[PDB]
């Protein structure tokens, strides 16, 4: 366990999402886009606390865990690819070939019988929609589909993004994502107004509890998630008051967004239609270690051809990513920040005083317990313990 | 509404166990058998959203599932951390082997002085 | 429980006082100067390891404590207060009334079975003198003068001062404040020379232990603490010796100050006569987390009208304040950052060799252990736990 | 005491090595140049996790704990030295003798009984070939010799060198210095090309494990050391091949330095003759406190007048230390940085895979285990505990 | 020379008495069962009272820091004590307890 | 393809024999109870000699980080060894143990 067992013992509807501090190992994660990885050029990266080396050889992508199996250090401290197969640690000079990860030479001592006889760990690497997955997990992998949220994958559906480093656990990322009342934090976003938006400041529940989300296992696909479904039976909060005085009013735009909202495993969140009725959005919180994520962003609009995909480029670069991802986003971003210091300890997750609203939250916690492929421990990063 | 709310009959709960009556236009309550003798409160923990109902039931104290907390369903009063404020108890009682429960929650208003 | 029981259990004669790591609970509490605070210009502020909350409306002050009962955030990163009398989270805005801390609201669901049942921590506030004291504790809070100093109540008394953050622990402020001997850190003060003062460089004691100091716990307003009277059977150093050949010597000034030194619950410690023979010092070594606490300093002095008053005020900026609570007391500052270290650990609570001048401080940590009002610990910063 | 001890109850050969994260206690060790040091002028410096004060009097070093007995303070904070023999501590004006630490004044209280009664910790100081060594242990000191290389106090032996703190724990520093097959991080170095050496990738050990290192468990003066012997049968690896490509080759200078190479206990490196045939290189990796090191380099060469020396002098000025001491010798100060990751949690001393020429390495961690004359803790530096 | 202390009786077993001595430190006589030591009373790590310490065996705990000695041998049984203390031999002779004037 | 070891009576139960081999990687031999068993000498998890470790049952202990094998299949028992052990074949005859040449 990464938690304290007292805290574990007390969370009997979600201790393993509790205890999953370091994220869910067997999954793919998306960790950077395929024009940032060059031929021949290794990148380096932490993926649920684990260093690791991705390169490009003849097009294709290949993971190598960053720390040599000798003394430890990361190849990448001076990267030595002397054969266009292999990596050559700086140290000892251990031979590793991108493919397999084996041990196939030893410029220091090419009799050693370490040769052939030692494997460095390698991950899965699949590209789509110009995004770079990781299957950070052990076996062969499931398809790719699995681990992301409905659409993404669509043949016509052009993926563009931006992806960043945040500091605060991802857990903390995606239920900030998934929150239904957190919206009120956009009130001000220069996207509500510079897009004309309808958007309220909150929502009246209605109906029973189980009506509240629509729990996703029987997705043919594998994928598992939760749909939030506050939306249908409770009254939209366009006029907030304080003693029955009207304090602050929602925005009374004409385009309608966000009617569709999901969350799913990994940690995959899709919110449709955004930030504009004809588009969606697709964003990831990865874990880096347990105090960062990487925060994935993209946005999917529908191209048939080049024609439309330079014009949705355009609009992008002059108005989605500079409006949306970062004048809408970027509150989430601080928000997710003021979270950490109650959950730091761990005490958070039994101090919490949650309402209404977070009936989605906890549908999520549950699915995620349920239905996660493996918890990370540090006993991964450091090397597997076992007597 | 109505004063009392008929529940079930006295032998369909076992000693030990809890019940959830739910209500039109109102909060759910909890109704617990302790021994022979029945208790009831509001259902949902005062600590947050969860169901009491779906807790565990240790003599006379209920334990919430979503954090541990817990609370005594004779006075309502906290009996575990993180809850803090005291459930709003209703007054059962059994007429003819069946059993009723409150429909208002008892008050400190016309009662033993403190 | 903020140390380890191995060394508290080592520690008879004190161990609550080495256990209070974070300050004692439930005393009142200086944290800035009323003309800090402006009518509905929310501050923050840490005491005891709490975030905190303090604003004026209508006048009055009032603290919430810093924490959204929700999600844990701290309200101030982004305050909203819509209405007069209340603060809205910025994040789900759960709202709260200044005056009791209730959920009254909230704005992103009006129907919500949390409104009206759920209170947010709220700590008694108080002016007094042009200083803002927070009691942090819980119930009903006792008379102000309890936790202050004798005479800083008085009417005619007028209180100007200074506070910052001083990176140490308080109770390494209030030892280092307290204590007889380390008068010789500042022989070299600019106030020494500048002000004429006869300052010696420590005191060879005389007559018992008991006679070295005076406890005081059968004050009528229920303060406690105690003074030191080293310089009452004790011949003051005013000749350094190695050797026995003069190396230093103390200064022979005119004024007369530091008759008498107290030290009180909750750590504030009384200066008479300082800085001058006039003049009273009062200064709190206010907790602030583990590693950090406010050097809430004061100067008194009695003032019969505004003419006066006005005449104090200009002494204390042009001279007092930099030539004193400066001049003097830096020194003290870096003093209490140099025991750091050998604290830090706990173990020098162990490991300390004390001598002769230290029963002053026996004295302290023996009140404060038997006489405080309870211990703050992590758990009330982070939510008080209980098991059935 | 330093290590988990489910860590060292698994290292059954070296344990008090692994546990021994802040040095060897009862040993001498190098920490300034007598130059650094001048007459009345006291330095302070940290040595195996104890802050220390260090002055000359008359010609003749003292060594003194930077904490006074009363509070604990650094008495190096405000610096009162009131007599030629004293040091008073600026708080209290508790004051000690340097001579033997003894409290022998109170300025505060002439009258005190602790007067004469309480005594500072002092440790022996010793200034040979320039060099000031402490002896941070207790009791009577042994010989420094015992705790030199051979030659280093050899009569007509001129020693110039230079100090600095690394960053790494002591014991990275020792075994990259004695690793035989480190020598690859070398390959391009300054040194090897400017100074025409013969420097090959690594080695092809050859002969019986017995062979390939010579354990001195006893000396004249009691040392202790390993020699590194794989060169003896082994055939020097001078091209580096993948798949049977040659992909690199290592230097074939004219002179053959690295005759031989030996560390001795606390921890010093010795090798001969390096960086030209005529001169021989003696290193110290001196543990400040659990991360750091003092990096005490020095180039010995035998000098019989004052003219040799001279000259001497002039060389190492304007070729050996510029080309040696940093043009060669800085690869290893960041391939020591490049291993703390691995072994700061001490899971590194587990999981490391260790090939042939580690032989060397695995002789020393057990001679050292074998006779190191003290384990320091962190008790040593708060103080000693027992009840 | 030896000093008449106090009557056996005058000390129930377990027990610290201080003897205050005019021009010199305090010393301190402990009853261990039936059997009576002494030693310099201030704790030799502060300005500690040993005699208002706890008594284990032949052990005295200091009240200030927890060190302790052997009150036989005047040696640190626990830290931080380290430095000896001082002992002094005892007579009791007809019910009467009598402590040498200096230490062995 | 079979080497002389020694004679069964000369093996306590529980106790290893490294066997070295001219030209060769050595083995080592275990006696757990009445079955002799063999493997590479050599842990696959670095360059300790597993004679040198300590034979629990059936698993043998690697003296340098704690591995360990089954020295029956030759397969990791503990971490941090994840390498199979090469496996030798043992035969008893006439009261003497003889191991084969190569690994089978
Ligand atoms: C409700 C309404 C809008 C959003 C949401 C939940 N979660 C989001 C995440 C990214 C962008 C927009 C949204
Ligand atoms: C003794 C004598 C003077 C002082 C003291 C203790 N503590 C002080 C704190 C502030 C200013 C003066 C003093
Ligand atoms: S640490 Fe990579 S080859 Fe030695
Ligand atoms: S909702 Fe019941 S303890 Fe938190
Ligand atoms: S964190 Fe304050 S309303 Fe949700
Ligand atoms: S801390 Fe050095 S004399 Fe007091
Ligand atoms: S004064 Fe006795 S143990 Fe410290
Ligand atoms: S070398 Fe055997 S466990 Fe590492
Ligand atoms: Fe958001
Ligand atoms: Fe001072
Ligand atoms: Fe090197």
């Amino acid at each position: 366990a990464n938690v304290d067992e007292a805290i574990l013992k007390r969370v009997k509807g979600w201790a393993p999402y509790v205890d999953a501090k370091l994220g869910f190992r067997n999954h793919w994660y998306p960790v950077m886009f395929s024009k940032e990885i060059n031929e021949g050029e290794p990148k380096t990266l932490k993926l649920l606390g684990e260093n690791l080396l991705v390169n490009r050889i003849d097009g294709k992508l290949y993971c190598l865990k960053d720390r040599c199996l000798h003394r430890g250090v990361q190849l990448s401290v001076k990267v030595e690819c002397k054969t266009k197969s292999t990596i050559t640690c700086w140290y000892h000079a251990w031979t590793y070939r991108w493919e397999d990860g084996v041990l196939c030479d030893i410029l220091t001592n090419p009799t050693s019988a370490q040769i052939g006889r030692q494997k460095l760990k390698t991950y899965p690497v699949q590209e789509a929609k110009g995004c770079v997955f990781i299957y950070l997990g052990d076996g062969d992998p499931p398809p790719l589909a699995r681990d992301t949220p409905p659409n993404f994958l669509d043949d016509d559906m052009e993926i563009l993004g931006k992806n960043q480093i945040i500091k605060s656990n991802w857990r903390l990322a995606v239920e900030n994502g998934f929150d239904p009342s957190h919206i009120y934090i956009h009130k001000d976003s220069i996207l509500v107004k510079d897009n004309d938006l309808a958007l309220p400041l909150g929502f009246a529940p209605g109906g029973d509890r189980k009506q509240q989300t629509r729990v996703v296992d029987d997705d043919v696909v594998g994928r598992k998630g939760v749909y939030d479904l506050i939306g249908e039976h409770g009254v939209p909060v366009f006029e907030g008051t304080i003693g029955g005085e009207v304090v602050r009013e929602g925005a009374y735009g004409e385009k309608i967004v966000a009617n569709d909202v999901s969350i799913w495993l990994p940690g995959v969140l899709k919110v449709n239609p955004f930030p504009n009725p004809d588009m969606m959005q697709f964003e990831w919180y990865v874990p880096i270690d347990e105090n960062t994520h990487y925060y994935f962003q993209t946005l999917g609009k529908p191209c048939a051809n080049d024609e439309e995909r330079k014009k949705y480029e355009q609009e992008f670069e002059s108005k989605w990513k500079p409006m949306a991802l970062e004048g809408f986003n970027n509150d989430d971003i601080w928000a997710r920040e003021a979270m950490v210091d109650f959950y730091a300890d761990d005490k958070g997750w039994v101090n919490e005083i949650l309402f209404e609203s977070d009936e989605a939250i906890v549908a999520w916690r549950k699915l995620a317990s349920e239905h996660n492929q493996g918890i990370q421990t540090q006993a991964h990063v450091s090397g597997l313990e076992h007597h | 509404n109505q004063i009392w709310l008929k529940v079930c009959a006295a032998s369909d709960m076992q000693p030990g166990t809890i019940r959830r009556v739910n209500r039109v236009g109102a909060a759910p309550l909890a109704v617990y058998r302790v021994g022979d003798q029945f208790y009831a409160t509001e259902d949902t923990c005062t600590h947050g959203i969860a169901s009491l109902s779906e807790g565990t039931l240790d003599g006379d104290v209920i334990e919430c599932p979503f954090h541990g907390g817990a609370f005594n369903v004779c006075t309502g009063m906290p009996a575990s951390s993180p809850c803090t404020v005291p459930l709003g108890v209703f007054e059962v009682e059994v007429k003819e082997g069946e059993v009723y429960v409150a429909g208002e929650k008892k008050l400190e208003h016309h009662h033993h002085h403190h």
